[PDB]
């Protein structure tokens, strides 16, 4: 779904995860489930890094 | 200790859900949880064993992960991984084997083998699965101070004690007044004798009384009531207290007068009840208080009146007895029952191995001698026994 990450490398670095033959599996399945969280009110966000 | 009952958690589901031919999707998450065990697991090494006759093994493992990719699973997929399972199962069994015989004095609630202390380091935390055993449950709730609980049905809550009182003796032993009772695993038989027949009491009354206190709180007990102890009903020559002499118990049985029961707790009354048989509750107690008395019939038949004179050859005896039995009832710490067989377990490894008696647990692992002194010191160790008990149940029966 749409999900996003912290800046523009941590997307570099975990695209190469997800496609080299090594990763196990319960990693590659995770870095498409990550969630950041928005929470408008209060005006405390949270994003992987 | 948490890790290895999240070991035998997913060894037996393993053997239960990959069988053949069943759908993908009905274990799509156990799979993942058994590859992670299997990473976590690799290039360790172990050792078990080495007290009394128990072998010493070597563990190492080096596994490799399980097929992700099928849409039924097929005989070469279950058969690849029966002989994974197989290994660990084994290893599973000789640890659960290696802290059954094994105490300690100062912390009994640590681990004392050498490789359930390995276990309990957090490079091995991520293999935590759930925790709905009762033991585990009970093992994770008191290790943050909240309240447990433990159910039983019929409690071996009493040591085994089987004796008497005389309240009225002389060397003939022909004018005799007590109580005699026995006290056995959930059952309490007391009855009251009176030889005279209370002929010269005040009013023909003759009161009884019987105390028995408990080693720990029970709670919400079921507790059956009946007005006879027929144990104690058919004649019987009994020794004297020191041994010397036996002298001879001929009883004729009279029902139980004014019987009062009382559930106490730090000395104040929580239950009572006056005359009143059969199923009864007892929300709270620590020491059962049984009352009853004999009472001289006023009215007899000629068949009766020849039993009971005025002078002193009394050859018919005048009997008047309780029987008390718990079904089931709750505590907080642990005990054995007539249920579930985790006494039977520690017991059997501990003799088949031959193994020596340490500083904690009575010779021979004797229940009558162990709730009698049912110290806090063996309190913790007996926990941390039959909770390994129940993990090693799961795989091994
Ligand atoms: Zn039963």
């Amino acid at each position: 779904d749409a999900g996003k990450v912290v800046d523009s490398e941590t997307a570099a670095i975990c695209d190469a995860i997800f496609q080299d033959e090594e990763t196990e599996g319960a990693v590659r399945r995770f870095i498409a489930e990550m969630r950041q969280r928005v929470q408008a009110d209060r005006n405390v966000v949270n994003y992987p890094s | 200790m948490d890790v290895l009952y999240s070991l035998s958690k997913t060894l037996k589901d393993a053997r239960d859900k990959i069988v053949e031919g069943t759908l993908y999707s009905n274990v799509s998450d156990l799979i993942q949880q058994f590859n992670q065990m299997i990473i976590t697991m690799n290039g360790n090494e172990f050792q078990t064993g080495g007290i009394g006759n128990l072998p010493i093994r070597n563990w190492n493992f080096n596994f490799g992960l399980l097929g992700t990719t099928l849409l039924n699973l097929d005989a070469n997929y279950v058969e690849t991984a029966r002989n994974t399972i197989d290994y660990f199962v084994d290893f599973v069994d000789n640890v659960c084997m290696d802290e059954m015989v094994r105490e300690s004095q100062r912390n009994g609630i640590a681990p004392q083998s050498d490789s359930l202390r390995k276990l309990s380091a957090i490079k091995f935390k991520r293999i935590n699965f759930d925790n709905s055993s009762e033991y585990i449950e009970n093992w994770n709730l008191q290790n943050r101070r909240q309240r447990t609980g433990f159910t039983f049905h019929k409690p071996n809550i009493f040591p085994y004690s089987a004796s008497f009182t005389l309240n009225r003796s002389q060397p003939a032993h022909d004018n005799l007044m007590g109580t005699m009772w026995l006290n056995a695993g959930s059952e309490i038989q007391v009855a009251g004798f009176d030889y005279s027949c209370a002929i010269n009491a005040p009013a023909n009354i003759q009161q009884f009384e019987h105390i028995v206190p408990l080693r720990r709180v029970l709670t919400t007990a079921t507790i059956t009531l009946l007005p006879d102890a027929e144990r104690f009903s058919f004649p019987r020559v009994i020794n004297s207290a020191d041994g010397a002499t036996t002298w001879f118990f001929n009883p004729v049985i009279l029902r139980p007068n004014n019987v009062e029961v009382e559930f106490l707790l730090n000395g104040q009354i929580i239950n009572t009840y006056q005359a009143r048989f059969g199923t009864i509750v007892a929300r709270n107690f620590d020491t059962i208080r049984l009352s009853f008395q004999l009472m001289r019939p006023p009215n007899m038949t000629p068949a009766v009146a020849v039993l009971f004179p005025n002078a002193q050859p009394f050859e018919h005896h005048a009997t008047v007895g309780l029987t008390l039995r718990i079904e089931s009832a709750v505590c907080e710490s642990v005990l054995a029952d007539a249920s579930e067989t985790l006494l039977a377990n520690v017991t059997s490894v501990r003799q088949e191995y031959a193994i020596p008696v340490g500083p904690v647990f009575p010779p021979g692992m004797n229940w009558t001698d162990l709730i009698t002194n049912y110290s806090p010191s063996r309190e913790d160790n007996l926990q941390r026994v039959f909770t390994v008990a129940s993990i090693r149940s799961m795989l091994i029966k």
